[PDB]
């Protein structure tokens, strides 16, 4: 950011998933297209067909420092393991469904005692109706 | 006389953490020449291209060396206990601290001792008469 | 008296980013015999082979060494505020910067401050008589 | 005179490792104007963000510059045998160490040897009247 | 006087790089009783095993601190303008570079500028009985 | 006089690996005033956490400052001759060396030499009355 003016409290939202607040450390998040490019043979000329979006996935990486750290994450895993998909605040991206597929918790005794980080790996979930079609 | 710069008087509380001693603000007198020095802003700037800045965590930090007070452990000025510290100069500002915590601390001969507090926030009191509410 | 090297006057304008406030441009004093400095040229060169160079985007810098207003908070001086300076040489250079922001503050012992400034661009005001438009 | 700073007696009682004697505990002296060093805190901090810390194991050490004794191989000064050692302040403190040893030991000329040696504890022994217990 | 080491003359060229303006050879004086440096040799040697030797491009470089002309923008002494300039030293010798480029700028407090500069060549003239062509 | 820390006696005796020459245990002299420094155990130490250490295998080193001899060529000196020295001081203590080498030599005007010597083990003869064995 430029000008000395800024304040992240104010551009950042905060974090959350199914309801339970938790602290944020970074924001991540990839989008594209499916394409399907092809080359002929012998030609000097290409070809590309649009045929479909593809499917967001946002990664996020929490801090826990406060007092007793290990009531609070050990007690957020028991969150991410629930059964079936729900809403999630994107730090930046704003309110999305999501549904979490891996986390790896991180922690030490000698190297860092006093802080546990976890890594976080969402996928984009929208509800589909049952009778396939 | 209010434009000599130095310190007057130096207060610290000690709460012991493996027992919950408390020992009252005891005065304290420094080694020698040099000052205690401050940083307030919790909040730091890099520089990028073309003016603009990026905001870090960063935290709040006091330099405080002080002589040892014969009546208190050594490991007590160290990291093994919690601090609370007022400066008072002789213009008049007072800087107050709280639940504050020492940081890589350094070989000491037994009486000169110097500190590095890092606490949330570190609150000033000017002088009467200021501009800023 | 031309040419004696020093400065004369040095005006500051803060601005607080999370009140609005503004104070007038406040004179200052320095707090010893150093002198600020100045570069006003936004790209740097780089050594390329057989005397080639590479243009890098860098930004506009100063330095400006001032003892604190006893009625400003120390804060202010850090990078929690907007920065609006002038410095007057003898000679009659005059240099303004706007819109500028602090970068890595160092703990100050309360009355010295070595303030490192970065904006866009900087505008230089040469004696009557100047070559270049 | 107990404002005067300085060591009052050196105690050294070694181990040979390879074959189990023991030299019973000899008086030393200084080899310049320095004084020993101190750290009794076992764990170490370090700055997280927003105030926070983090614990990590470390150990207690002392640096004991002193005169070799001229009734011992030089090489038991180094890390080629156990020490046990006890300095006594003019002031009245008692500083105790057991068990220790010889890290990274440096080249002499065969009179000055400044030892490092590391504890599990150190024991200090404060003057009477001491605050905490 | 023809032992005397010093300079004589210095003269530079400047040419703003957009705008195409050129302001014709001023003369200029030395700031200190430091002296220029030159490298003429474009390639560098490196050290091989057994007296061999690697060769690379490298570039013919230049040293020049100056006192700024007051009537020049402190902008053209640095990356923002081309430079020509000629050194002639007391005893006869003359140094001509000619396309130069400043790299890698440093801060200037308005008087003082020390000027690295690079070309592809830079001409020699030695006095009057030279042996090499 | 028994108290005084000087060098009495320096033998060196050469051996010419390229011819197997052997030259007599010649004496030497010292260029200034240092005196070498020793280093007799062989293993090394390290810190680990809680008063653990790790141990090393390491070298037992020599470094002796010692005039060169005109009758000797500069490259025995150096890396291209193994060495055999002794060291005798004013007080009694006697250490050899033998079978030793030289290490990473450094360049040298033509008198004064500093070799760095490394051995198996180093033997030390005390003064008459040690206690150790």
């Amino acid at each position: 950011m430029a000008g000395p003016c800024y304040n992240p409290n104010e551009h950042y939202l905060p974090a959350s998933f199914k309801g339970v607040p938790f602290d944020a450390d970074s924001s991540d998040s990839e989008h594209g297209r499916n394409g399907a490019e092809a080359e002929f043979v012998f030609g000097e000329r290409t070809g590309y067909a649009d045929l479909g979006i593809k499917i967001r996935s946002y990664s996020i990486r929490a801090r826990f420092q406060t007092n007793d750290h290990v009531a609070l994450s050990n007690a957020f895993i028991a969150v991410l393991e629930s059964t079936g998909p729900g809403l999630l605040v994107h730090p930046t991206r704003g309110p999305v469904m999501a549904a979490c597929r891996s986390a790896r918790v991180t922690d030490s005794k000698v190297d860092a005692a006093g802080v546990t980080y976890i890594d976080i790996d969402f996928v984009e979930a929208n509800d589909t109706v049952t009778g396939f079609g | 006389c209010n434009k000599q710069n130095g310190v007057k008087n130096i207060l610290i509380t000690f709460t012991h953490c493996d027992t919950g001693e408390v020992i009252g603000p005891i005065s304290h007198e420094q080694p020698d020449d040099t000052l205690p020095t401050y940083k307030t802003c919790a909040w730091t700037n890099t520089a990028l291209t073309n003016g603009a800045v990026m905001r870090s965590a960063s935290n709040a930090t006091m330099t405080l060396p002080v002589v040892r007070d014969p009546r208190v452990p050594l490991a007590w000025y160290q990291g093994c206990a919690q601090i609370d510290a007022q400066v008072e100069k002789f213009d008049g500002t007072v800087m107050t601290l709280t639940e504050g915590a020492v940081t890589e601390p350094e070989e000491s001969d037994g009486r000169a001792v110097t500190m590095t507090i890092i606490a949330a926030e570190i609150d000033e009191l000017l002088p009467p008469g200021s501009l800023a509410a």
